[PDB]
């Protein structure tokens, strides 16, 4: 991508181009007369007689001073923009590279896992590694399972169902488990939860107590 | 009165251009080339307006973008904001990923600029 | 047009100055481009335009004042319509249109709400995955350290507290005109910058007359050159001042836009743990609304209510 798409690095190229233009402008404004007989200070000094030279020299001085003040003001504004970018880049390195971030779309789109910085002229390039969920399926769900009149909720997961059976999965990946007393917890009865469905919650120990 | 701007496909592709007059009741323009279209952004001459929306390429303004497409010529269109997606919302239905991918993307930020100093004398 | 008003003699004198037209026009062009960039970053965070089902079965939660109103000529929500109704060339000054019209902003906002309401944060991170609205809330409750039992057992109460809070927002925005003062202020400052530019134009600046045409009509050519030049210097200073002020103001707007974009990614396309970032209280979710020249966020937070005094201990000693 970086090799075939030259626009990829346009942000860094643009910083270079804007500063180059600010200097080229400063250089070219220098050759304007600004109301003087000549923009060349040496022409004024070589042919014009001293009291008249003073007048023409002063016209050039005013023009050149305005050119420099404009240049510096523009560099101060541009410098501020660069500083804001640098502060952001520094923040991102601390949070995306020296840790794992939960800030959405801060360290790239998707769930952030890790990042790796790379050096670039006048800047930093971050390669952001993220986890992206892929092919999904349509499952039936319920907020709780009704067992013996008690209401069972997942401890860490979502109750799902295929055409015939209820399972509990981790929220972000379809890895179904048998619904058991180790996977769910109980709170309240079956009358309070809206949309509660009937199922069997399995007690993993009862068989040993029975045997 | 208004400014005049030229909509240019890159010259490494073609030399056809379209010309936009920023504030004219498109009438009041002395140019030629037909394909005269009135938009909120000005008088656009040389681009063919179409009813097919697309992703924005060269923006004009007020919802209108232009591109070089089929042979090929400059066209004007309302920009699309993306494909539509109707989510199958239901009070008892959840979608769950059964697979994943790892994606690595690139983000670029400037840090510094050339340091200069100027001798005023 | 600002300085000479098509006077030939004035234009020829402008050529004796540096390339000031190029710099003034490029600076303003750069600002104009940035303004569309800011709008695009804040609102176009969704790649697809998500649409809602007919508005039904959201657990008892009522989103009708945030979602677009189908009966209007412009498909804006009741709150957006309120925000829009409440916020209020002779010298070469041209106002340019935005790339994204209010209608397109409304479509992006609608898509974000549709996503938030029917798929939670998954439309952000990956493909949108549908979820029952009450389960979305259950996860948002776990996200603040409160278990799921609370939401389901109190689902009716929660939906009613939510619905009432939204109605209160409309009354607040309607009755308190200062509520939108931030957006009104941006409008007012730019209007003043232009009015100042226009009025400085009529000052003499040391000239016999501020009207270039009076100088040209009665004053004899070599004297006209002197008086014209006095007006040129004054007008150039007026334009340089204007542009510098717009560059500074533009920077302030950009900082606000960057913050607004950050907030949408973190408050709308997710759940945030940053304190007082997405409103006071524990953040559950947020819903954006469009406004002239800006964005309004409705932030939904969980606030603990009546407490009791209990005795505590760090541990229990058993055997
Ligand atoms: C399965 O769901 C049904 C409701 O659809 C529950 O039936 C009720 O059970 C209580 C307690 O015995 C009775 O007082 C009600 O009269 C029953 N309702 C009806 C319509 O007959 C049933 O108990 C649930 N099964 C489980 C294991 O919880
Ligand atoms: C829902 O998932 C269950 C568990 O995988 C499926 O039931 C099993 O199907 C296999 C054959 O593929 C049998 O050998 C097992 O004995 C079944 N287990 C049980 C507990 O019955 C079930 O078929 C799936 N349902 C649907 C509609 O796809
Ligand atoms: C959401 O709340 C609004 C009120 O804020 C409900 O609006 C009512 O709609 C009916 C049918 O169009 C009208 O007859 C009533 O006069 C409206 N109420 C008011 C106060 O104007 C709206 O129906 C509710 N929607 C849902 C899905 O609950
Ligand atoms: C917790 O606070 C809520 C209010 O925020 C209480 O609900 C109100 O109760 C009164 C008295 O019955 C009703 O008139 C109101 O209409 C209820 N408000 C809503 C939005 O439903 C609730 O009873 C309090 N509860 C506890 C400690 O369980
Ligand atoms: C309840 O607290 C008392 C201390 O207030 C514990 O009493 C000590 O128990 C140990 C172990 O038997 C003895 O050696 C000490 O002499 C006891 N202290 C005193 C002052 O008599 C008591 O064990 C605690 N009960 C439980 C269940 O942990
Ligand atoms: C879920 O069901 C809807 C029914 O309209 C269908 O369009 C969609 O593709 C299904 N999703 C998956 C992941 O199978
Ligand atoms: C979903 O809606 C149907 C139709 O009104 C209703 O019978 C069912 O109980 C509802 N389920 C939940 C979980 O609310
Ligand atoms: C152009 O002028 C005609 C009247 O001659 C008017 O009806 C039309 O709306 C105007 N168009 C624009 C874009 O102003
Ligand atoms: C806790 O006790 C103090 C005793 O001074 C009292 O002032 C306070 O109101 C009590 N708090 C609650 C929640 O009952």
């Amino acid at each position: 991508s970086l090799s075939s798409t030259p626009s990829a690095l346009g942000k860094l190229q643009d910083v270079v181009n804007q500063n180059a233009q600010a200097l080229n402008t400063l250089v070219k404004q220098l050759s304007s007369n600004f109301g003087a007989i000549s923009s060349v200070l040496n022409d004024i000094l070589s042919r014009l007689c001293p009291p008249e030279a003073e007048v023409q020299i002063d016209r050039l001085i005013t023009g050149r001073l305005q050119s420099l003040q404009t240049y510096v003001t523009q560099q101060l504004i541009r410098a501020a923009e660069i500083r804001a970018s640098a502060n952001l880049a520094a923040t991102k390195m601390s949070e995306c590279v020296l840790g794992q971030s939960k800030r959405v779309d801060f360290c790239g789109k998707g769930y952030h896992l890790m990042s790796f910085p790379q050096s670039a002229p006048h800047g930093v390039v971050f390669l952001h590694v993220t986890y992206v969920p892929a092919q999904e399926k349509n499952f039936t769900t319920a907020p709780a399972i009704c067992h013996d009149g008690k209401a069972h909720f997942p401890r860490e997961g979502v109750f799902v169902s295929n055409g015939t059976h209820w399972f509990v999965t981790q929220r972000n990946f379809y890895e179904p488990q048998i619904i058991t007393t180790d996977n769910t917890f109980v709170s309240g009865n079956c009358d309070v939860v809206i949309g509660i469905v009937n199922n069997t919650v399995y007690d993993p120990l009862q068989p040993e107590l029975d045997s | 009165f208004g400014g005049v701007s030229v909509i240019t496909p890159g010259t490494n592709t073609s030399n056809q251009v379209a010309v936009l007059y920023q504030d004219v009741n498109c009438w009041r323009v002395y140019s030629t080339g037909s394909n005269v279209f009135q938009t909120r952004a000005g008088c656009l001459i040389g681009a063919e307006h179409v009813n097919n929306s697309y992703e924005c390429d060269i923006p004009i303004g007020a919802g209108i973008c232009a591109s070089y497409q089929t042979s090929q010529s400059i066209i004007a269109y309302t920009m699309s904001l993306g494909a539509e997606n109707s989510v199958a919302y239901s009070n008892n239905s959840i979608a769950i990923p059964t697979n994943f991918t790892i994606s690595v993307t690139t983000e670029i930020l400037p840090v510094s600029m050339t340091k200069t100093s100027v001798d005023c004398t | 047009m600002y300085i000479c008003g098509d006077s030939t003699e004035c234009s020829n004198l402008l050529l004796q100055y540096g390339s000031f037209c190029t710099q003034l026009n490029r600076a303003l062009t750069g600002i104009a481009v940035e303004q569309d960039k800011n709008t695009q970053e804040v609102f176009a965070q969704v790649k697809q335009i998500y649409k809602t089902p007919p508005i039904k079965d959201f657990g008892g939660f009522n989103f009708s004042q945030i979602l677009p109103d189908p009966s209007k000529p412009s498909k804006r929500s009741p709150i957006e319509d309120l925000l829009f109704n409440k916020v209020t060339k002779f010298n070469g000054l041209t106002v340019l249109p935005p790339l994204l019209t209010d209608e397109m902003i409304a479509q992006y906002t609608s898509a974000l709400l549709a996503g938030t309401i029917t798929s939670g944060w998954t439309f952000g991170a990956g493909p949108a995955l549908q979820i029952p609205f009450p389960m979305q809330m259950a996860y948002r409750f776990n996200g603040i350290g409160v278990t799921q039992n609370v939401l389901y057992e109190n689902q009716k109460l929660i939906a009613n507290q939510f619905n009432s809070a939204i109605g209160k927002i409309q009354d607040s925005l309607s009755s308190t005109p200062s509520a939108l003062g931030k957006l009104q202020d941006v409008v007012n400052q730019n209007a003043q910058a232009l009015n100042t530019l226009v009025k400085q134009l009529s000052s003499n600046f040391g000239a016999i007359s501020s009207v270039l045409n009076d100088i040209l009509s009665r004053l004899c050519p070599p004297e006209a050159e002197v008086q014209i030049d006095r007006l040129i210097t004054g007008r150039l200073q007026s334009l340089q001042t204007y542009v510098t002020q717009q560059l500074i103001r533009a920077a302030e707007i950009r900082a606000s836009a960057n913050l607004a974009a950050t907030k949408m990614s973190e408050c709308v396309l997710g759940q945030s743990k940053r304190v007082d970032f997405c409103g006071k209280g524990y953040h559950l979710m947020s819903f954006p609304q469009s406004a002239p020249h800006g964005v309004v966020f409705l932030h939904v937070t969980y606030v603990p209510a009546q407490e009791k005094n209990f005795t505590t201990a760090p541990a229990i000693c058993h055997d």
